[PDB]
């Protein structure tokens, strides 16, 4: 028995959609086209959406090193080791299933997504977009700690798993294929090839007409005719980057996603302790920060009189202590507290 | 109990008709009582079962 | 065009208002509060039942003396009470005459009553007004449901709504407030850990899923009479089941201006204090040019009947020389003559039938059919 | 409450040798438009048959998006507070 | 308030609830005609 064997991947297909920037600035149809990048996870996780399919083979069958992409009528295999993710600078991806990835990134100003084909021909779709993710905390740093203050932050779950969030489906459009006509000594032949194929032609007669078997338009030219290939078996991302089915109206589908959004926790470090020194309703800091630290202070009376600062590198902070006493927050710190004798 | 649409019935959406392996029988029909059924609360009850593929010439 | 007016805050009462934008044809207006409600922000400190006095079976320890212990349970008591010597049906429980111990024990928790039975104690604040208002608005009724502060922009075909705001700030609901079903209290109801036995918040729960209680309901437990097996104690009865007859009238009969009070919600409907100010953005469209609209000329008014009463007592036939066919606009010159008809159809030497309120006896009033006024001469009867 | 929106849209319905008509959709933020004179392409060419009299309608509404339930902001009417105390007492040598 | 929220501001979008149906939208979204030969919905709207 196979009754846990449920793979979505059998309805749905990769597929070619419009990108702006294919490379060197000039657009196409790309089997890499970007749809939709999402940042609300405040750890600075990328959620990216593309056309094409990652961890899935032609076959159905799941595979995490390969891709299938679509190579112009019909979905290809591909290499995962070849898909890439950057902005200014490469970026780190943490996650990949179907349409979907997660990177971290370095700060940009687009968003480029890639991979290599069978034929060693890479393939990318640049999008602009504005990539400068919100500190975490009150401490600008590089690298996450494996101790220090428990923060509320939010992440897109490494979880392949699909139960929460979803996405639209339908039958993809016509498929238009000039290969289907040929020019039958002075008339046009279109060859279905096993497929239901689309026609309507400049000329009288049968012009027109949803095809299973071969058609013959006499007393026609090739130019005068337009030919597709119909998709009614298979399910598509509602793309608004591909053209809606004409045939049906607002027949749609929906299925769930991998790596939904969810509150999870952020660890980050504490600034260490800066050198106190005292004077008459006055406190002397020696800061010395390793990275961007904030700190903030207010009077606890009436007046708060609430001043903040980003401290970069080596400063002395003169800060005066009033009666009702002052409260000092360094970075990620509890508030250090200061009261007159 | 949660109930499907198909054309003019009534069915449990963990149990379509077509099962097993409705979507290797008939890909079209399956996609489009699966859109039928888009703003039903048991339709990923229904899309589950549809996808799932156990056919009759096997062991497991 | 913005058309501005104020209406006193009154439900059910059509007024009439005439909108003259310069160079167009006049435009009336009738306006009607359908509803008027105030509904404020809660906040729930706690929620009261009746309680329930959960005593388990008395430990009787024969040849033994049996020993307290603090539990942390609302209301505890305990007390073990010796020289006892309890009998069954069939004799003597325990086996020695003296040295018999009952350790009687009881605790106060929520009664099962508590999800059906309850009243929930709320802290109002700042109540958000809100209005339905019915406009006669070119010869259709419309509705406008919007928030009277005077900012709350609602749009119905084109026409741009501005409601308040109120005159009056007046609300019947206190800081604290008491909620039972479908009844509302004004009640400064005791705080939390600060009930009283026997009145309101004998027991007290945070929230009704709360499964730590406060309870002080003064449960004093009394030794058991002379060989029996049971666990007597003093209580003050249930302060819900007190304040049920205690209550009195909830605010829906007790509140100025005619306030009705509705819960689910918690909200005062039709509460008529003060007035309303209206703000109509009409559009360009919804009016007719003084040239593209009929003239009128030769008018004249005759006032067959006429009861002076709050309703259209009056009844008044208009004669007139129109200069072409269309739709008029009926409006009453005098304030102390309100008439019911806001636009009726014109087609040159004919008459018109319209009906009018008024107060006084003899009534002496100006009708405008489009851009035209006519003198009416009304005798009254009481 | 308020988080950040989702602006959903469909695939455009591309009406080869025909116009489309948009309808009013109680949809919040509901924006349709009907382009005349396209003549979209695909990678294996034009999609449309006619040269001419091709139209695209453009279709889009607002609503939450799927970071609502996760990251969001709650707008509160704030009243009259209730003061509650914490007192630690040392009462016959013990804390109370 | 409810329905008096302003584009690429705090309340662009309001829910009365977390759960709610029905939202209320105010972010200035404006369809563009779309490229030559292209397929796909251009749009101007006010960042969230």
């Amino acid at each position: 028995s196979t009754k846990d064997n449920f793979n979505v991947y059998k309805a749905t297909r990769p597929y070619l959609a419009h990108c702006p920037d294919c490379g060197e600035g000039h657009s196409c149809h790309s089997p890499v086209a970007l749809e939709r990048i999402r940042n609300e996870a405040t750890d600075g996780t990328l959620k990216i959406q593309v056309s094409l399919q990652i961890g899935i083979k032609t076959d159905d069958s799941h595979d995490w090193t390969k891709l299938r992409y679509m190579d112009n009528h019909m979905p290809a295999d591909a290499e995962r080791a070849g898909l890439f993710v950057r902005t200014s600078a490469p970026c780190t991806i943490t996650g990949t299933m179907g349409h979907f990835i997660l990177a971290r990134c370095p700060k940009g100003e687009t968003l480029t997504v890639g991979f290599t084909d069978s034929r060693k021909i890479s393939h990318s779709c640049t999008h602009p977009f504005h990539h400068d993710p919100p500190v975490i905390g009150r401490e600008k740093f590089h690298s996450r700690p494996q101790h220090g203050k428990e923060l509320p932050c939010s992440t897109y779950v490494q979880s392949t798993a699909a139960t929460t969030e979803e996405i639209e489906v339908h039958m993809p459009p016509d498929t238009p294929d000039r290969t289907l006509m040929s020019q039958q000594s002075g008339n046009v032949k279109i060859t279905v090839n096993g497929q239901t194929v689309r026609y309507k032609c400049n000329c009288g007669g049968s012009n027109e007409g949803l095809t299973t078997t071969d058609k013959v338009i006499n007393n026609c030219k090739v130019d005068q005719c337009h030919a597709a290939v119909t998709n009614h078996k298979k399910w598509q991302y509602n793309s608004p980057l591909v053209p809606r089915n004409a045939e049906l109206g607002d027949r749609k589908g929906k299925i769930h996603i991998p790596f939904p959004l969810a509150n999870v926790t952020c660890r980050v470090p504490k600034a260490r302790n800066p050198t106190v020194t005292y004077g008459k309703n006055q406190v002397i800091m020696l800061l010395y920060p390793d990275h961007p630290t904030l700190l903030s202070y207010r009077n606890m009376g009436e007046e708060p009189n609430y001043q903040e600062e980003w401290v970069m590198h080596k400063k002395e902070v003169v800060l005066t202590v009033p009666t009702e006493g002052l409260e000092v927050t360094w970075g990620n710190n509890e508030p250090y507290k200061y009261w007159p004798q | 109990p949660v109930m499907c649409l198909l054309a003019n019935t009534t069915f449990p959406c963990s149990q379509p008709p077509c099962t097993p392996c409705c979507y290797e029988k008939e890909p079209e029909e399956t996609l489009r009582m699966l859109e039928d059924n888009v703003m039903r609360p048991g339709y990923y009850q229904l899309l589950q079962a549809s996808l799932t593929c156990s056919p009759h010439r096997q062991r497991e | 065009y913005e058309h501005v007016t104020v209406i006193p805050n009154t439900v059910g009462v059509p007024y009439k208002t005439l909108v003259n934008r310069p160079g167009y044809s006049p435009m009336v207006l009738e306006m009607e509060l359908l509803s008027v409600t105030l509904e404020p922000t809660l906040s729930l400190d706690y929620i009261t039942c009746e309680y329930k006095t959960v005593i388990p079976s008395p430990y009787v320890k024969c040849c033994g003396t049996a020993e307290c212990k603090d539990k942390n349970l609302p209301d505890y008591s305990c007390k073990v009470f010796t020289g006892v010597y309890p009998f069954m049906w069939g004799g003597a429980y325990c086996f020695c005459d003296a040295e018999n111990t009952q350790l009687s024990e009881a605790h106060v928790e929520k009664s099962e009553s508590c999800k059906t039975e309850f009243a929930s104690a709320y802290r109002a604040h700042t109540a958000s007004a809100s209005a339905k208002l019915r406009v006669l608005y070119q010869g259709n009724n419309i509705t406008v449901t919007a928030y009277a502060n005077g900012d709350h922009a609602v749009t119905v075909k084109d026409a741009k709504f501005i409601v308040g705001p109120m005159s009056s700030a007046w609300t019947p609901f206190d800081n604290k407030i008491v909620v039972y079903k479908g009844d509302v209290y004004n009640m400064d109801y005791p705080p939390f850990g600060a009930g009283r036995p026997g009145q309101f918040g004998d027991i007290q729960s945070r929230t009704p899923e709360s499964k730590d209680v406060y309870a002080n309901t003064q449960l004093v437990l009394q030794r058991p009479a002379a060989g029996t097996v049971h666990v007597p104690y003093s209580q003050a009865p249930s302060g819900f089941k007190y304040w049920l007859k205690e209550r009195g009238a909830s605010l829906q009969h007790t509140a100025p201006f005619g306030c009705q009070i509705a819960t689910n919600p918690v909200r005062a409907v039709n509460c008529a204090v003060g007035n309303m100010p209206i703000s109509i953005d009409i559009p360009e469209a919804a009016f007719t040019r003084v040239v593209d609209a009929p003239s009128l000329t030769d008018m004249s008014c005759e006032v067959p009947a006429c009861t002076h009463s709050s309703d259209f007592g009056g009844v008044a036939i208009i004669k007139y020389a129109a200069s072409k066919k269309g739709k008029c606009a009926v409006h009453s010159m005098t304030n102390a003559v309100t008439i019911r008809e806001a636009e009726i159809e014109v087609e040159g030497n004919s008459q018109l039938q319209i009906s009018f309120s008024t107060a006084l006896a003899s009534a002496e009033f100006r009708v405008q059919v489009c851009s035209t006024q006519v003198h009416c001469a009304a005798e009254c009867h009481p």
